[PDB]
């Protein structure tokens, strides 16, 4: 549980080619009174970043098994 | 009883000792046709 | 459902085509493996389907109208037959009921005929069985009119 | 000899299947829209070495500078 | 019951006699092939009151 | 609804479509019943919504529950 | 219409019986409505409603519709 | 109603019942646009076969959240997916570490078998 600073995916290689771009992990960065950490996500964030529409500068909630993000 | 492979047996009959294989004719429901040819094939393949 | 549990190979045979389509639906809705071949079937699909019903016993109903049946497809692969109706041919019968019954056969065989309790069906039957009986003790030459 | 042949054949002949009913699947399947921009979602199996395990490690810490499995699952995202 | 199908058996003709057996073979086989079964719904008054 | 026509059986391979045949026949039918009701049925009938699709018929039906006098 | 007859017997003596016997003679065409007492007795409308309902649900109406299916 | 209570109705009935373990999953959805494609790849011990999935299919898949380290059953009638177990890890993502530890084995047989529900 943080606010948001970077939101970077990370281009990968696509199993099925097809010269389409491919991301991996979405990359998110929080911070928190005495702490910061930067994350690798399962994709699947993406969809759940999308409904939530977080923005760069909100504090967001995310459940470490679920995928689930508020 | 074997029919089938009974007339197979005769006209190969005719034709061994009499020479006969001349253009016979056989008149035949629409669905044992196909499993005619094949048993030409099978005991007389000779047989055009 | 008793032949499948025994892996008995069925065969059904009826005079009418609208309860071969029935019987495609019925089949369908329990989803047995089974073929169809009738007078309308194509030539090639008729030899195609009887070449595979022979070969391929996982196909446990073949299902026949009865008097193109008779014309002398070889199912000696198939090892239970069943009339769905008679059209009280006995000749039809027995050609029918031949048609698995021919050389090459390892199986028992075993026909049923499923006849309708009191209904016109169960007068025909009775009848037709005391006469076949009557016949059989006073005449064993196996012809008929 | 060549009606043995064409016996054996026959054999093989077996096999014939009527399958028309293909080329009403694959009219169908064009119907997709017409260049369109696409966003795929995959996962699937993925094989893992441990030079493969090295690497993926050598990667992450080269992002921290920057700031023997046998089947694994990978997903991802695609747009084209 | 028809009485009509009684009369036809009266008069004897043999294929008359013919159609009606094949007429039951069919109800016996499956009704579908001599009435469908009618889709059951309630009656509709043409007016309330 | 009775179902998705025969026609398009092969159109996916993994789907809950249920496949039904194209109906046999004419598309207008018209076939003439016999039906039993009781002088009751009809006083319901003509009394409360008893039937039909419409949300309106829901609400008209889920309104005074009860039997009335 | 309106006829009434009263079966006065002792404990196990055939009224009961004698009731479903007429039920099956006339047939199932005709409507024949058995009852306990107790049954009138509802809580949601008074008695007098259940029995007005439970006298005209014994009339029997028989009507031919034209049924138009598409 | 306390004596209508007391009478039960059995009724059975036969179900065919797909079963697997989820090799790939593949869903191409348009953005900005209603039509969506894709197809599933599912596997028995014995056999492995494709399946390209309807939109019926797609949306059940889609909120069940299906992942390959999965072991799935299909029901074909009723279309609701259940997720029976795992087959291995998440590919060790830095979230969810753990959390799958608990492998179910391949399932074995035909993999479109009739099951009966009473
Ligand atoms: N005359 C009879 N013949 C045959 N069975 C009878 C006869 N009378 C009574 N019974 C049987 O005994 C039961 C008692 O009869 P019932 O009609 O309940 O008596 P009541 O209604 O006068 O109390 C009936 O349900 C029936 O099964
Ligand atoms: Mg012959
Ligand atoms: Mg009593």
């Amino acid at each position: 549980e943080g606010e948001v600073t970077e939101l970077t995916p990370e281009d990968a290689e696509n199993p099925l080619g097809g010269y389409g771009k491919t991301i991996s992990h979405v990359i998110v960065g929080l911070k928190s009174a005495k702490g910061t950490k930067t994350l690798r996500l399962d994709p699947t964030i993406y969809e759940s970043i999308q409904r939530e529409k977080v923005s760069i500068g909100d504090v967001i909630y995310i459940e470490a098994n679920t995928g689930a993000v508020k | 009883l074997g029919k089938t492979i009974q007339t197979i047996s005769l006209l190969a009959y005719l034709a061994c000792e009499k020479e006969n294989w001349g253009p016979h004719l056989i008149v035949v429901p629409t669905s044992v046709l196909l499993n005619w040819e094949m048993e030409f094939k099978r005991f007389a393949p000779g047989f055009k | 459902q008793q032949l499948k549990d025994n892996g008995h190979r069925a065969l059904i045979f009826t005079q009418m085509t609208k309860v071969l389509d029935v019987l495609e639906q019925f089949l369908n809705y329990h989803g047995y493996l089974y073929m169809r071949l009738d007078g309308a079937t194509k030539i090639e699909d008729r030899q195609i389907l009887t070449e595979r019903f022979n070969t391929d016993s996982r196909i446990t109903v073949f299902i026949l109208s009865s008097r193109s049946g008779g014309l002398g497809i070889n199912l000696t692969g198939a090892d239970t037959v069943i009339f769905y109706d008679s059209d009280w041919n006995p000749a039809m019968d027995k050609q029918c009921q031949d048609r698995c019954h021919r050389i090459g056969q390892t199986r028992d065989v075993h026909i049923y005929r499923f006849v309708s309790e009191h209904t016109i069906e169960s007068n025909i039957l009775k009848k037709a069985n005391q006469k076949r009986q009557l016949d059989n003790v006073v005449i064993q030459e196996g012809d008929f009119t | 000899k060549l009606n043995i042949l064409s016996l054996d054949k026959f054999k093989e002949q077996e096999v014939w299947k009527k399958e028309n009913r293909l080329a009403l699947q694959k009219r169908q399947k064009q119907k997709f829209q017409p260049n369109e921009t696409i966003l795929q979602f995959l996962s699937t199996a993925w094989l893992m070495t441990p030079a493969m395990e090295l690497e993926d490690r050598k990667y992450w810490q080269e992002q921290l500078n920057k700031r023997p499995e046998q089947l694994t699952s990978r997903n991802f995202v695609t747009l084209y | 019951s028809r009485a009509q199908t009684k009369a036809t058996l009266a008069s004897g003709n043999f294929m008359s006699i013919v159609n009606c057996l094949m007429q039951l073979r069919k109800v016996c086989n499956h009704p579908n092939l001599f009435e469908v079964r009618p889709i059951l719904t309630s009656f509709v008054l043409e007016h309330c009151v | 609804r009775v179902g998705r026509s025969d026609a398009y059986a092969t159109e996916f391979d993994l789907e809950t479509e249920e496949y039904v045949p194209l109906p046999k026949g004419e598309v207008h039918k018209k076939k003439e019943i016999v039906q039993d009701v009781t002088l009751h049925d009809l006083d319901v009938a003509n009394a409360r919504p008893q039937g039909g699709q419409d949300v309106i018929s829901m609400m008209g039906q889920l309104l005074k529950p009860k039997k009335t006098e | 219409s309106g006829r009434a007859i009263l079966l006065a017997g002792g404990p196990s003596t055939g009224k009961t019986a004698l009731a479903l016997a007429i039920s099956q003679e006339l047939g199932p065409k005709v409507p024949f409505c058995p009852l306990v007492g107790s049954e009138l007795y509802s809580v949601e409308v008074k008695k007098t409603e259940t029995l007005m309902e439970n006298f005209r649900r014994a009339i029997g109406l028989r009507i031919k519709e034209t049924k138009e299916v598409y | 109603q306390a004596f209508r209570k007391s009478i039960g109705i059995k009724i059975k009935e036969e179900t065919e019942l797909i079963e697997g373990e989820v090799v790939e999953i593949q869903i191409d959805r348009s953005i900005t646009g209603g039509h969506k494609q894709g197809k599933l790849t599912i596997k028995t011990t014995d056999m492995e076969t494709i399946y390209e999935l309807g939109n019926k299919m797609i949306d059940g898949l889609t909120k069940e959240k299906v992942l390959a380290g999965d072991v799935i059953s299909i029901d074909k009638a009723s279309g609701k997916i259940t997720k029976l177990g795992r087959s291995f890890a998440r590919s060790r993502d830095y979230d969810a570490m753990g959390a799958d530890t608990r492998f179910v084995q391949c399932p074995e047989g035909e993999l479109q078998k009739r099951k009966t529900v009473v």
